[PDB]
RNA sequence: ACCCACUCGGCACCUUACGAGAAAUCAAAGUCUUUGGGUUCUGGGGGGAGUAUGGUCGCAAGGCUGAAACUUAAAGGAAUUGACGGAAGGGCACCACCAGGAGUGGAGCCUGCGGCUUAAUUUGACCAACACGGGGAAACUCACCAGGUCCAGACACAAUAAGGAUUGACAGAUUGAGAGCUCUUUCUUGAUUUUGUGGGUGGUGGUGCAUGGCCGUUCUUAGUUGGUGGAGUGAUUUGUCUGCUUAAUUGCGAUAACGAACGAGACCUUAACCUACUAAAUAGUGGUGCUAGCAUUUGCUGGUUAUCCACUUCUUAGAGGGACUAUCGGUUUCAAGCCGAUGGAAGUUUGAGGCAAUAACAGGUCUGUGAUGCCCUUAGACGUUCUGGGCCGCACGCGCGCUACACUGACGGAGCCAGCGAGUCUAACCUUGGCCGAGAGGUCUUGGUAAUCUUGUGAAACUCCGUCGUGCUGGGGAUAGAGCAUUGUAAUUAUUGCUCUUCAACGAGGAAUUCCUAGUAAGCGCAAGUCAUCAGCUUGCGUUGAUUACGUCCCUGCCCUUUGUACACAC
């Protein structure tokens, strides 16, 4: 038995690198003049997904980030 | 991979696509003790083979090594390269010159002229900047500036004083096999100089039939 | 003429070697390292080469004389061991034959190897491969191919990095795919991780000609060795054998051998004997014993330790006993044994195995192993995985098997007797009985972790009765068509089974060749390994059960003695 090299039909296949985001933390909240803070982002209602777990937002829904739930704006 | 012939380094592949044979294995000594030989000298008319590739599509062996040794395998491949190679068109490459002609403003004109004499040719018509002494690269089939020391004085005048150097190959298809292509009359040279067959032996007598 | 006894000379010969020799050998080849009787010739490693040339002699053929260049580290002698002989003798073996049996080869089919073909049709093996790798492969297996995935990058270092190294991500697209693989819009987690450098790690990757181990073969033959002693300078040899005998280097016996050892044997296991010991509801038996039925002069059955008792002959299994060739006759040289008869369960090593000597083979196996060196690779992975395909493809040859080619048969009905197994609760195994169902199967329950339930495995050949009636026929089931079921997610390149439709070659087989001497081959079936399903395979078990011969070395091999050898890689 003799092998033989593995053809590539296509091209190489590049591993995702994560979107470094540079404080965008200091993006999901709002302060006033007061100082008085309201978060932007909606929280998970699913009880094991956090205060603070900042569903992402979409086109036409909203995801959660951490549950991967599917939640509607207007519900 | 296996070698390189002529003497492991030659631009020559034993390439195999030989992928369900066993006896590969005790034959790699000796397929590659004559395949740098019919790289060395030629078939047409004697010498070293460049950028000619080798792809065993398929070996045929016995079972044991007695009549697939050395006395079976250096002439029955010597018979086998000259097959592929002669299979494929077998042509001529020539080498050429790095010259750099020193000159005056229109002895290119002259240059221009004389190097295109011979088939040779002109890679590029570049000068100096800095003066009018113009500086040429050219194709020159090794055949042949002799010095035209005279010629490119013929026009210009009083600074002509041309210095040539030297390069790698050049190659292109002339069809050797008859008497007639103008590459296929140079070798008549090389081949009575060698004292053998004045015709090119086509690839039916070095290629069998099923 | 002969006989006897001498003596000289000659051809020789037999023993021993005191002696010699390298030894074979020698009575001269002795009186030679304790070297000198007289004398002539020749040789100085092998080839080149008795050659070139010169010379001489010859009618010539050629003779006599006779180099060198170059080339080589051996050529050669004599014996030893082995190997081999189309050398001789002698033993052994149904892996050889005689007398026979059954076949295989011929038809079909299963299956294996080659070959052709493909993407792969993965592969190793060539008496001692070829129903082998437990290899009856849908996925896996699996090692290949077209693909999609994970890092299973330990550890150390450097770099990046909480102003975040990073991983995951629902939806669309891509995508075989409900892989966030990666893209499309941006959330989750948090030094777990990412890049590189060294080090690994993993690999059914290669190397069995690097190996261990295992296994097979030589070799199922009877062979192997050392101690002391004898011969030789020695390697070696005798012992370990002329003969007879044995399956046997088994013994008797002959002996420069003696006493030994391993193998064989001895050993053990299985099978048959034991009315004797021991027993028993997981084994059976007897009881006009318990109860009941049957038919009626009384025999056959059902629940009988749980409805009792008595026992171990059948069954089981412990301990043993039994044959050791026992007795009688013959044979041989008394003998080792052998042959026949009697008695005996057993008289073939009682049967059959297991283990089985030194030495090896480049026998095979790294693709059994987290046995294993080296080498290859290690992130676009040859590692690991998931989908699908392949291992089975098909002008062809060979091997091993199954079915058959028929009347000592087939078909149908009926009679109807085993053993060796195995089986699930560390779970879907073995399933009884009843039901549905032509079948295939499905179904509710029962029993079994097992001498108890499958199971008296009620198996098939066989037996009886009937149909067929010489028609390749009702034999045969090949290929193919349609449907019904189970297992598996998945049956398509038919899993398998079942139903029906088709009855192809095949009228018994050429060379050749296989295996086999008594519970034997062969006919017949069952169990088990395989396994989710698949048994034409195979191990075992049994059912029926022959012929022929108790031998020989002609054929084939093996071994021994002698022999020959220029071989030792050993024809």
């Amino acid at each position: 038995k003799k092998r033989k090299k593995k053809v590539y039909t296509t091209p190489k296949k590049i591993k995702h690198k994560h979107k470094k985001v540079k404080l965008a933390v200091l993006s999901y909240y709002k302060v006033d003049a007061e100082g008085k803070v309201t978060k932007l982002r909606r929280e998970c209602s699913n009880p094991t997904c956090g205060a603070g777990v900042f569903l992402a937002n979409h086109k036409d829904r909203l995801y959660c980030g951490k549950c991967h739930s599917v939640y509607k704006v207007n519900a | 991979i296996w070698c390189f012939g002529p003497d492991g380094n030659g631009p020559n592949l034993v390439i195999d696509q030989t992928k369900a044979v066993q006896y590969l294995h005790e034959i790699k000594d000796s397929v590659v003790a004559a395949f740098q030989w019919a790289t060395k000298e030629g078939p047409i008319f004697g010498e070293e083979m460049r950028s000619v590739r080798v792809n065993i599509l398929d070996v045929t062996l016995h079972a044991d090594a007695i009549h697939r040794g050395g006395g079976q395998i250096i002439p029955t491949m010597r018979r086998a390269t000259y097959a592929g190679f002669l299979l494929a068109d077998p042509k001529i490459q020539e080498p050429v010159f790095l010259v750099e002609i020193q000159c005056p403003e229109q002895a290119v004109g002259g240059i221009y002229s004389v190097l295109n004499k011979k088939r040779g040719q002109v890679v590029s018509e570049e000068q100096r900047p800095g003066t009018p002494l113009f500086t040429v690269k050219a194709y020159l089939p090794v055949n042949e500036s002799f010095g035209f020391t005279g010629e490119l004085r013929q026009a210009t005048g009083g600074q002509a004083f041309p210095q040539m150097v030297f390069d790698h190959w050049s190659t292109l298809g002339s069809d050797p096999l008859d008497p007639t292509s103008k590459a296929g009359e140079i070798v008549l040279a090389a081949r009575k100089r060698h004292g053998m067959k004045e015709e090119v032996p086509g690839w039916q007598e070095y290629y069998d039939k099923l």
